[PDB]
RNA sequence: UGCCUGGCGGCCGUAGCGCGGUGGUCCCACCUGACCCCAUGCCGAACUCAGAAGUGAAACGCCGUAGCGCCGAUGGUAGUGUGGGGUCUCCCCAUGCGAGAGUAGGGAACUGCCAGGCAA
RNA sequence: UCCUCCUAAAGAGUAACGGAGGAGCACGAAGGUUGGCUAAUCCUGGUCGGACAUCAGGAGGUUAGUGCAAUGGCAUAAGCCAGCUUGACUGCGAGCGUGACGGCGCGAGCAGGUGCGAAAGCAGGUCAUAGUGAUCCGGUGGUUCUGAAUGGAAGGGCCAUC
RNA sequence: CGACUUACCAACCCGAUGCAAACUGCGAAUACCGGAGAAUGUUAUCACGGGAGACACACGGCGGGUGCUAACGUCCGUC
């Protein structure tokens, strides 16, 4: 359950996801989620992804997370009226812009590896797709 | 708990470079130095600029730390 | 620094004088050879300099970088000023004390025509 | 005063010949001493300092200074402004007086001597010592004191490393056991 | 050299048992009695 | 405001003070500030008063 | 005119650090002594004064070295003014402006006034 | 009610029962001037002393500090220390900023009289921005300004202040 | 009193990847202030005076807070 500790403030503005991704390229392993859609992934997603792969590769290889929380997320409680100030937090969510690396993998099969962020896929609201480890 | 706040103190750059002033006028309203006083400018208790002599206010940078200075230049 | 320590203290002195916009006579004291120059209120010109390295100043005195030779020097410079027409200085310590030579110095061109 | 004749008579030409420099100067000098303790129980016992400055003063040859706490610190109960110690510090003659009546009739009259460490180096040509009882000093006789307070010695050198810092100590002939 | 703040330096002779005698500046006092020196000493 | 106000009189003739605050108990001496009198025109000693 | 040095400036990291070499006839620094001027919340440290035996380590100046900092394009990208369109929590088209980062590269400064010594 | 930042969309301003914090003081010095000095955090050595006291050297270069929350500033230091002092002075104040207004802020310069410095110069409180309450009705001091027949006074007025 | 190993925890640092309304060693487009110039506009500008109304706004585009990047929701900036 990913969560930043000890984070400067306990609240911030919603913001918005436009712009581009940044981490773009494969750097740490050999294989890579590269997502192409737009929106933003909980803490619950992330982990449940996390889950899948590290089960599906059976104890083998590395796994790397290029992404983090790091955003509370409020909620208000059932039947309540709207004002009386902010609500209080509940789940953490990262941004995620196109072209994002999400999950990253190595020391696996080049097929297993397929198989593995497939199954992870499944579980995320967002396009996602297969790439590689390119030579600069 | 939250919902206090200030009323704002119009701070800033009231006369921009390149433009004429008489003495006395205040060219630069600020809390610390953003901006230090040149020939012809004096600082005053509030950090507040003001000029010494009538002329074009003018910006430049001095000093080993790239500093913005402001001058009038009796022209 | 000996020297980094003068100019951090002679600094606040050079900047008031240069935003006065005055002549400033500026004095350089060493074990010997102490020095004295008049700048102008630009700073990119010197109108008089005075010092005990000419042999045409240093002729008569017994040793450089005493009171006699501080003021000789000062005297040198006084009257150079007082040919040149200027007469209004002010006096920069350059970060040494007012006690000494200094001292001997500006006394000296205060007598000898230079009031400040 | 005779170290310092002694000095610059022949050890001069002796660390001159040994290190084979290209000039005397290069030879490292002894720039001053410091003495100091930081007794720390002044908030216990405040009247403590005359005496602690009184008996250094007749170790030493002029006054001490009493230092404050550089900061604030729970672990101690001190903040800055209470004084916790004093110190002096010698050069010139003076320095080179006490150093003689500190090797001369100071290290043989330690109390169950064993003898003087060589590690204590810091790496640039200091070097530092402390004592236990001042029985060490002839100022002291037992008579007038009864504290067991100690101190610390501090000799600052112009040397450049350890090699030739130990080097001068050998030739100022110290105990180095 | 700050002057009526520090003690006495004046100078004073001072012998030990093995036949060394010196003389040295403090305020130890009027006469001195020592034992062993930097020479003459087990070391 | 546990600092209070007092005033000063001017030991001159010319019944000029000035205002200003002290701390009593920190400082309960009197103040004897030397200031300018306008009524004489000259820098007077100015004794602490109710 | 040139080799050099000191003082006061312009400009201020292409100008600052690190490593190596080099400088004593002058100048500069260190240095010697301080009974006096002056000074240490103690100390001839610093500050000040009287002098010059010595010397060029330190410091300082100069030269070399890219090992860093630093400067830095062209192109592309992001963003965006105005006008249009869409599968309209975002993006695209026409047009104007155009970064930041990074790359090639540059780079271990230039210059003004005055005084002195050396050599002309 | 007032002060700091954000929201606030690179002049100013800009709302919400929007997100974070403070103030209703303090200081005759912590003010003025002159002179001097320059931190945090680490490494090596060293009686008690040990992670963390003080001492010496080095790295570091403002990560310190700045009477009080925050922002901005500050090596000429606005930061630290000492000497002498009361410019935290009176009457004005061109010309500006800021508000619907009441109002609030900045201010060179002039006159009188002072402090510091050899001197040029600096000083009309405090590194700046919160520390505050209109008018009425009254109290205290000064001033022949007025004082209802006149001479006084009472009471008002003006100035200072509660 | 010398001294040493490590299948084991880990600081300060270095390389690489990110994020921030209350971070900035960088930094636009617009907007705003001032100066000069041509064209054009029934002075479109400012000042003083007489009379007002209004001080419940709504939706759309863009930049945001709030809400669930829900509401023909709510609160601001600009058109």
């Amino acid at each position: 359950m990913l969560q930043p500790k000890r984070t400067k403030f306990r609240k911030m503005h919603k913001g918005r996801n436009r712009g581009l991704a940044q981490g773009t390229d494969v750097s740490f392993g050999s294989f890579g989620l590269k997502a192409v859609g737009r929106g933003r992934l909980t803490a619950r997603q992330i982990e449940a992804a996390r889950r899948a792969m590290t089960r599906a590769v059976k104890r083998q290889g590395k796994i790397w997370i290029r992404v983090f929380p790091d955003k509370p997320i409020t909620e208000k409680p059932l039947a309540v009226r709207m004002g009386k100030g902010k609500g209080n937090v509940e789940y953490w969510v990262a941004l995620i812009q196109p072209g994002k690396v999400l999950y990253e993998m190595d020391g696996v099969p080049e097929e297993l590896a397929r198989e593995a962020f497939k199954l992870a896929a499944a579980k995320l609201p967002i396009k996602t797709t297969f790439v590689t480890k390119t030579v600069m | 708990r939250n919902g206090r706040d200030s009323e704002a103190k119009r701070l800033g750059v009231k006369r921009f470079g390149g433009e004429s002033v008489l003495a006395g006028s205040i060219i630069v309203r600020q809390r610390g130095t953003k901006f230090h006083a040149g020939a012809n400018v004096g600082c005053g208790r509030d950090h507040t600029l003001f000029a010494k002599a009538d002329g074009k206010v003018k910006f430049e940078v001095k000093g080993p730390k790239n500093r913005k200075f402001i001058s009038i230049e009796a022209e | 620094d000996k020297k980094s320590a003068r100019i951090r203290r002679a600094t606040r002195a050079r900047r008031k004088l240069q935003e006065l916009g005055a002549t400033r006579l500026v004095v350089h004291r060493t074990p010997r050879h102490i020095y004295a120059q008049v700048i102008a209120p630009n700073g990119s010109e010197v109108l008089v300099a005075a010092s005990t390295v000419e042999k045409a100043i240093a002729e008569q005195l017994k040793y450089t970088g005493n009171k006699d030779a501080a003021a000789a020097v000062g005297k040198a410079v006084a009257e150079r000023a007082l040919e040149k027409g200027i007469k209004d200085v002010s006096f920069d310590r350059s970060g040494f004390q007012y006690h000494g030579r200094v001292q001997a110095l500006a006394d000296a061109a205060r007598e000898a025509g230079l009031q400040f | 005063a005779k170290l310092h004749d002694y000095y610059k008579d022949e050890v001069v030409k002796k660390l001159m010949t040994e290190f084979n420099y290209n000039s005397v100067m290069q030879v490292p000098r002894v720039e001053k001493i410091t003495l100091n303790m930081g007794v720390g129980e002044a908030i216990a016992d405040k009247k403590l300092l005359d005496n602690a400055a009184a008996d250094l003063a007749a170790i030493s040859g002029q006054k001490p200074l009493i230092t404050k706490a550089r900061k604030s610190v729970a672990g101690f109960k001190i903040r800055q402004g209470y004084p916790i110690g004093c110190k002096v510090t010698l050069r010139g003659e003076r320095m080179w007086e006490f150093f003689e009546r500190l090797i001369t009739i100071a290290v043989p009259r330690i109390r169950d001597f064993r003898g003087l460490s060589a590690k204590s180096f810091d790496g640039r040509g200091n070097y530092s010592m402390g004592v236990r009882e001042q029985i060490i000093f002839p100022e002291i006789d037992y008579d007038k004191v009864d504290r067991v307070r100690g101190l610390d010695i501090t000799i600052t050198t112009t040397a450049k490393s350890d090699e030739e810092g130990r080097a001068l100590l050998a030739a100022f002939d110290f105990p180095f056991r | 050299m700050k002057k009526d703040i520090h003690p006495k330096y004046e100078e004073i002779t001072a012998s030990c048992s093995c036949g060394n005698v010196m003389k040295i500046r403090s305020t130890v006092g009027h006469d001195l009695n020592l034992d062993v020196c930097s020479k003459c000493h087990p070391f | 405001g546990i600092r209070e106000k007092i005033k000063l009189v001017s030991s001159a003739g010319t019944g000029h003070f000035y205002t200003t605050t002290k701390n009593k108990r920190t400082k309960p001496e009197k103040l004897e500030l030397k200031k300018f009198d306008p009524v004489v025109r000259q820098h007077v000693i100015y004794k602490e008063a109710k």
